[PDB]
């Protein structure tokens, strides 16, 4: 099978970061780019899911969502792991 | 590849057929909420109950899967999507 | 890597020029090792200008860390405050402010500083242990310098030999992955002491009278008055007469400011630092063009901008060096004030073709140093006797006028064997050297102009001006001489890619009469200057700079030119750039459109095609169609009444002192005149009294897209542009932008507006200044309903029913009341949540601070609840604001309750703060309100009486109410009252308005609950992190007594320290200033103890009267900005340790830490990057204050801005929400 | 067989609003979202055709094109039926 | 069926080779307005008319299928697309 | 087989134009349209590659690379052949 | 044919592991310079040596074969990728 789902399965419980190839979203009128950070709670044949998860803005470089997300496969662009996001990382 | 993915993304949608979710696009209007009805090929069908705009509401919509960038499902014994009530 | 540096303060002679003025009382930084040649060179030349004296710059790369060793040797404690840099303000803020240690050094001391560099740009860096704005100052004197900070992995040598420096102002830099490119500095200065040789303050020789201060760069300024002087002698050609020779070098040589020499096609990049205290400044740069922001590559195309006090921009000419066609010569830099540009504020900027060694000498004989070319491009060829290059192959002579350019006048002068061979092998005329047309066979368009003189009249009373000029066309000058047709400025319509030819004719007498403002002019030649196109710089330029030809034209004579458009691009402004001093007030200029293309021009009453004009329709295959009109401001009006009496007169003939009329289209409607039987100034505006006025009036149908253009003409002032009832959006290209409805415009800025009309009604535009207003420069906007006769319907649009509309008449009698509540606004849907309010309006004195300055004339907003509390003394007011979230309805009930008795000035005479041109006024009691950037509809909630509206003003005892409806994200909206202009606004009647996000709930920083009105709340919501909200107002013109009652004089009686002698100020620069009806005047706490550099020090003092702000690290804090003010003059703001960016919605947008250009009106959000303490989070004390160190600081406008360490009681923090 | 071509077929007549993917577009100068309206005329396997059609332009929301206008089916985002061309939808 | 409805688009273009045609596409120079020639490919060959900018006119291009949003192209007994000349 | 190997064959050694799809590129903090031209040295059944190479950049239209590079086949938008990029054109 | 041009490029990048490349990206952080290493799937293997910011240096990184949009490979014989040295 795809050996990318062996790889997750073998890295669940660890915190890594991850980023889409969107340019920007928007959530009733706040704007920010797609990078994500959080532990890797369960992964799934063509998508994963990550709680507690934490989105970098600008002006919020710690905000904390109140419910899990998921990504799809297709959608990530570039990604790397032992990185602890309480942290300090350049954002612009 | 390609088309394992979207078969199983496809399964987990059908799968959640009577619940409700979230959905953020890139494009406008950039986010849905409500109930998920059925699907048409590589399409949802979605009841909208909120979205960015007012007049855009109590309607139906159809998404293409491509277009999708991050979503969550309810599940039972699951975290609840906030009561966003109108005030 | 880490960086080190060593920088010592000294006092010094320094001189400007060579005629030998200088400044015996100079205060510069420099570097360790220059210090003895420094000083050795000064003593070995008394009267003479040295190079190595300038302002300080260093260069660093991003993501170092610097550190900087400071010692004093100055007669006072100093230090250095920085910008744009990450730091911890416990020890290096530079300043002893709240609870901080001190930081500043005394004389023989050391310190160290260290700051990190996050982000590239420009480090601006001053002190401030000395704020006087007396000459005893610091930073007035020249104490002060920039970092620059370059991107990662670059190199630096020198522009010359190529060696390595440390300091200076030239410099070349090279990157592996990256394009090199030359570098160059440019500094702005004024208000410095000044004496000549025998210790004197200058003279103005034509009138005997003083001289006007300091104005220079990079301290340097070269004044006309020493060339005429030297003119005067006899010795310099005797033909010339004033400025025809002002720039020209075959005459007097290259002057002492800076000279930037570069090789064709280099790219470029100029910093742009403005260090002033008073004035702001409008930079304009010939033949080149740039982008508006550098970050975004989606921004318009200008060729000028405004400056203010402490700040600064980034510069990249397109194309590099040459433009597109690559042009060769002399391009001059200058400042656009025509009395600053007198005075010698000017550059020039110089371009080769050839290889210079250092062996090739100037036709003067001054040898020319070398230049070390680019290395990653092709060297230019070597230079030959045959093709010696530029300038050496121009047919002048030393001390004579510069020669005619060939094949330019008809019967002109033949060609030489050198011009033959340095020229194109197919000269045409308009094109010798370079043909900027690039060779096609495109679109050819001609045209025919000439100038005349014929007088003008103004308005009904007869106000006329017997002398002016202005362009004409060849066609029309029969109909226009014989008074057939109105005259009005000229404007011409073409699309784009096209090659234009012009011929120019002169028919203007030689000879200027003299008057009471103006003595007499001998203006003999005249030329033609353009902006925004290409074209060759060495014969079409109009003027006459450097080693160029003069292309210039006598009475009699044509010319003829050639210019090339090839994109899309916006009005462009052309003049007269020889006798701009001598006549331009007059009104000679004009202004040309470039359209889409394939476009086509209708006239918009009989549909006949044209080609010029200032108000017609535009019709296009695909694009959506439109009407377009155009306006022109321009002051300095020279008017004489009906009995030939002039009218404000200056103190002496010959003075730049401004006699202070204004106007627009040579039209004016004063409202002195306007009064009506009821002498109630609330029904100014209508015209059921007096009807419409003589200005232009813009007509369409409901829903017709609309665009306006935008220019100034006027000589040195500065104004503000607001509509009302409508909003565009600031960056075309770029949809990401904000949404705004008031600009700032400097002199010869070009902007366009885009829009559409919701409903029908009538709309109000005017310039919101109140000298503006009470001069009478506004205008109305109308919109039909059904179909008239003389106005035609676009072609994709759809015709309009008919309808029978009795078109109403003046009856010198108020109009009806309106019902607000019958309808809707637009966009609005039934079903909607409703929010309600109650307000009331009276008079009150109001406390200002604890020494007993206070205002018993205040009158303010409320609401009815908190009436009594008021009018009981419990409390002290303060402004009005209210919040609301998007997609809800508001109503708003509003009451009157003023009397008569306690307004103190019943005639409407106000001695102080003056405005010229007083006369009978009476107050008036009806009250109304006005807000922005919301959408209601214009016949029953504009707040107004304007043209046929009925009324929406309240008198006592009765009630109105209005509808209003959000549609969009957009910050903070401004309001205020337009009942009575001359006597409510100055007062204090004026409120902010608030748009926040959807589900958004407000508390109360200290008791949790919920809050409706203040400064300082907190935003809880659902799906955002919280975040806490801070809001300012800020406004001046105020009128304040002591504690013994006494009228205090501002700001003759501010000024630190105590002096008895200071000159005389301009006439809007009068009245008090501060922040929510609070200010900290530091005339109190020097008396008490005079300490300079521990005024701001709340250990010894207290706290400032101003409002206060905490937060804890970390805590997300977003800012609001608002100006309802009154008065002319810009400012600035800034804040301590922070930044944000440029525009909040567009994520690519720039970065900076301050707000530029600030007038009535501007309205801004801030988002503080990294929440409180910046990135690193380091608690301590900042400032937000002003930039303008002249008349603003010392007028207390400053507050704090604390940031806690430990937990406290009375401020729970976000952690428990 | 093509569930999208059946479906437009049986929604033959009818207004529609669709918005595809892109940013922005560019047309001599004038920039705007891609936003239509308009009846549906014609279908075909791979595309359809829309005539007449009106785009929402910031400052112009009822400017009508003079031509007709075709989409491939793989560049749709979002799409809604039963709604009128003529009512006023908010833009900003 | 993303096969299918690529070819479905070649032979659309394909019958309509000589016919004139405007193409509308994000990237620059954005639009594009001439007679088919003939086809390579997932590549389609334009001798374009007019375009954004007089100085790239008078010569060929190409367009890969992919990256076009709107197109339209000229039939018989069809409205015509205006006369576009620059006077 | 595949016609674009054949016709970049035949039409080797030439100057070209080629522009890209994505919308903007960032190198440095340094930001520009993907538009480049050069000569064709070598193909391969899924890249070509040019050397020397020239990108247009707004304050240097005639900035030359200092490596050869390499472009993807389905990374390509439009193109042209037999112009020579030294003439001037107008970019904005 | 897509499945074709794939298969070229995995097979282009699979023959260069042990070399250093460099890869421009249009999302961030735009950059990357350093070593092949590992292959998996569509998704390529790089030991990072120089990027935009220094602090995210000297560790791995993962990058998907659809997003990148030009690159190079050094060969002996070709020119050497300069090297950004922090003086």
């Amino acid at each position: 099978n795809d050996p990318l789902f062996d790889f997750f399965n073998k890295h669940m419980g660890k915190q890594i970061l991850i980023i889409t190839e969107s340019s920007q979203l928007n959530i009733l009128g706040q704007t920010f780019r797609p990078i994500f950070c959080g532990k890797v709670a369960e992964v799934e044949p063509g998508h994963l899911t990550l709680s507690p998860v934490t989105i970098k803005i600008l002006n919020a470089p710690f905000h904390k969502f109140p419910i899990p997300l998921s990504i799809p496969f297709e959608k990530i662009a570039h990604f790397t792991t032992d990185v602890d996001c309480s942290m300090r990382i350049p954002l612009v | 590849v390609n088309e394992i993915h979207d078969s199983a993304i496809l399964e987990h949608f059908r799968n959640g057929i009577g619940h409700k979710t979230l959905v953020i696009s890139p494009s406008y209007p950039y986010m849905f909420v409500g109930i998920i009805k059925e699907l048409i090929g590589d399409t949802v069908m979605i009841d909208v109950e909120t979205t960015h705009f007012a007049q855009l509401e109590n309607r139906e919509w159809y998404i293409h899967i491509h277009n999708i960038e991050v979503f969550y499902i309810e599940r039972p014994g699951a975290p609840k999507i906030p009561k966003l009530e109108d005030y | 890597m880490l960086r080190k540096f060593h920088v010592v303060g000294i006092s010094t002679r320094i001189v400007v020029n060579t005629f030998g003025d200088h400044n015996p009382n100079g205060r510069i930084y420099v570097l360790k090792e220059n210090e003895s040649k420094l000083k050795d060179l000064v003593r070995k030349n008394p009267y003479k200008p040295i190079d190595l004296v300038q302002p300080l710059a260093i260069r660093a790369n991003e993501g170092d860390i610097v550190e900087i060793l400071f010692e004093n040797q100055l007669s006072f404690s100093a230090g250095m405050h920085f910008q744009e840099a990450d730091y911890s303000v416990l020890s290096s803020d530079g300043a002893d402010a709240g609870y901080n240690p001190d930081t500043t050094v005394e004389p023989g001391g050391e310190i160290l500083y260290r700051l990190n560099v996050n982000q590239e740009g420009i480090c601006f860096f001053t002190d401030l242990g000395n704020v006087s704005s007396t000459e005893q100052g610091s930073s007035v004197q020249g104490l002060f310098g920039a970092l620059l900070v370059q991107k990662r992995g670059s190199s630096w040598t020198d522009p010359v030999t190529g060696g390595p420096i440390n300091s200076g102002v030239y410099a070349d830099i090279h990157h592996p992955f990256l394009p090199s490119f030359r570098e160059y500095a440019w500094f702005f200065n004024d208000e410095m002491e000044i004496r000549d040789l025998t210790g004197e303050r200058p003279l103005n020789p034509m009138t005997n009278q003083e001289a006007e201060s300091f104005h220079g760069v990079n301290l340097r300024y070269e004044p006309m008055t020493n060339r005429k002087r030297l003119m005067e002698a006899g010795v310099v050609c005797p033909d010339c007469d004033s400025e025809e020779v002002h720039h020209d070098s075959w005459v007097f040589g290259d002057p002492a400011t800076p000279i930037l020499r570069g090789y064709v096609g280099d790219p470029a990049v100029i910093r742009l630092i403005h260090g002033g205290v008073k004035e702001t400044h409008v930079f304009h740069y010939h033949v080149h063009q740039w982008l508006g922001d550098s970050s975004n590559i989606n921004a318009e195309i200008l060729d000028a901008q405004s400056i203010s006090p402490q700040t600064h921009y980034s510069i990249q000419p397109l194309y590099g060096l040459g433009s597109l066609h690559g042009a060769i010569g002399d391009s001059i830099i200058h400042c656009h004030l025509y009395p600053a540009f007198g005075i010698g504020m000017w550059g020039m900027n110089r371009v080769f073709d050839t290889l210079q060694d250092g062996s090739q000498c100037y036709p003067n004989g001054v040898r020319i140093k070398a230049l070390m070319p680019l290395p990653d491009r092709p060297e230019p060829p070597k230079p030959t006797p045959e093709k010696p290059g530029f300038p050496n192959f121009i047919p002048g002579k030393v001390g004579y006028k510069a020669p005619r350019p060939p094949l330019g006048i008809v019967g002109g002068r033949e060609m030489t064997e050198l011009e033959r061979n340095a020229a194109i092998e197919n000269p045409r005329p308009g094109a010798v050297f370079v043909d900027p047309c690039l060779d096609q066979d495109p679109v050819v368009v001609e045209f025919n102009v000439s100038a005349i003189e014929m007088p003008v009249v103004y308005n009904k009373q007869g106000w006329h001006d017997p002398k002016a000029r202005f362009y004409v066309m060849d066609e029309d000058l029969d109909d226009i001489l014989s008074g057939k047709k109105e005259p009005e400025p000229l404007v011409f319509h073409v699309p784009a890619g096209t090659c234009i030819r012009m011929n120019y004719t002169n028919r203007m007498p030689h000879i200027l009469d003299g008057d009471a403002f103006q003595l007499v002019t001998r203006t003999y030649e005249n030329g033609f200057h353009i902006h925004f196109v290409k074209f060759d710089v060495l014969a079409c330029d109009g003027g006459n700079v450097g080693w160029n030809y003069d292309s210039a034209v006598l009475p009699g004579q044509t010319i003829r030119y050639e210019w090339y458009a090839e994109t899309e691009l916006k009005a462009f402004f052309f003049h007269d750039h020889l006798f701009a001093n001598s006549h331009q007030q007059h009104g000679v200029f004009g202004a040309g459109v470039i359209q889409p293309r394939f476009s086509k021009f209708l006239d918009s009453r009989t549909g006949d095609e044209v080609d010029h004009g200032t108000q017609i329709s535009v019709e296009h295959p695909l694009i959506p169609d439109y009407r377009d009109q155009t306006l022109f401001v321009h002051d300095f009006a020279l008017l004489f009444d009906k009995n030939g009496r002039p009218i404000q007169p200056p103190e002496y003939p010959g003075s730049e002192d401004d006699p202070g009329v204004f106007g627009v289209n040579f039209k004016c409607e004063p409202l002195k005149f306007r009064l009506g039987e009821d002498c109630d100034p609330a029904y100014s505006f209508s015209s059921y009294v007096h009807g419409d006025p003589v200005t232009p009036i813009l007509r369409a149908y409901e829903g017709d897209p609309i665009r306006i253009r935008l220019l100034q003409g006027a000589h040195e002032e500065s104004h503000s542009f607001n509509i009302h009832g409508l909003r565009w959006k600031e960056e075309r290209p770029d949809l990401g932008s904000s949404m705004k409805a008031q600009q700032h415009i400097g002199i010869s800025e070009s902007f366009t507006f885009e829009t559409e009309i919701p409903a029908s009604g009538d709309y109000l535009w005017a310039f919101e200044d109140e000298e503006d207003v009470w001069l009478g420069t506004w205008g109305l906007i109308r919109a039909y309903k059904g179909r008239m006769e003389d106005l035609i319907v676009l072609t994709d649009r759809e015709a309009l029913p008919e309808g029978s509309a009795e078109t109403p008449k003046p009856t010198g009698k108020p109009p009806e009341k309106a019902n607000p509540l019958a309808s809707l606004p637009p966009g609005a849907y039934q079903g909607s949540p409703v929010k309600k309010f109650e307000v009331v309006a009276f008079q009150t004195p109001i406390q200002y601070n604890s020494y007993g300055d206070h205002d018993p004339y205040g009158i303010i907003f409320a609401l009815k609840e908190d009436v009594e509390d008021i009018l009981t003394g419990k409390k002290n007011p303060v402004p009005l604001i209210l919040r609301a979230n998007v997609g809800d309805l508001v109503e708003v009930t509003l009451t009157s309750e003023l009397k008569k008795e306690l307004f103190p000035f019943q005639d409407g005479i106000h001695p102080y703060p003056p405005v010229k041109e007083q006369s009978f006024y009476p107050p008036s009691l009806r009250i109304s309100l006005h807000t922005s950037l919301l959408n209601y509809d214009v016949k029953t909630s504009s707040g107004d009486t304007v043209g046929y509206n009925p009324d929406q003003t309240v008198g006592p005892g009765e009630t109105i109410t209005y509808r209003w409806f959000v549609d969009g994200q957009f910050g903070m909206c401004s309001m205020w009252d337009m009942a009575d202009l001359r006597n409510h606004r100055s007062f204090g009647t004026f409120g902010a308005f608030v748009a926040e996000s959807r589900f958004t709930t407000y508390l109360d920083p200290y008791s949790l609950e919920k809050a409706i009105t203040g400064e300082n709340v907190i935003l809880r919501h659902p799906l955002l992190p919280a975040t806490r909200e801070f809001v300012l107002i800020l406004h001046d013109g105020v009128r304040l007594e002591d504690k013994d009652g006494k009228v205090i004089i501002d700001p003759m009686d501010g000024v630190v320290p105590d002096t008895e002698e200071l000159e005389e100020v301009d006439t809007y620069d009068y009245g008090s200033r501060g922040f929510n009806y609070r200010s900290e005047r530091l005339i109190n706490r020097y008396k008490e103890h005079p300490v300079m550099h521990e005024l701001f020090s709340s250990e010894v003092f207290g706290d400032p009267a101003t409002p206060l702000f905490e937060a804890y690290p970390g805590e997300p804090v977003v800012m609001r900005i608002t100006t309802p003010a009154e008065r002319r003059r810009a400012h600035t703001f800034h804040l301590h340790g922070h930044y944000w960016k440029f525009d909040s919605k567009d994520l690519d947008s720039r970065i900076q830490s301050f707000l530029g250009h600030m007038v009535t009106g501007h309205t801004d959000d801030l988002r503080l990057i990294g929440g409180a303490g910046g990135v690193f989070n380091f608690p301590g004390d900042y400032l937000y204050r002003s930039g303008n160190i002249r008349w603003d600081i010392e007028l207390g406008m400053w507050g704090i801005f604390r940031v806690h360490k430990d937990s406290k009681e009375n401020l729970p923090r976000l952690e428990e929400v």
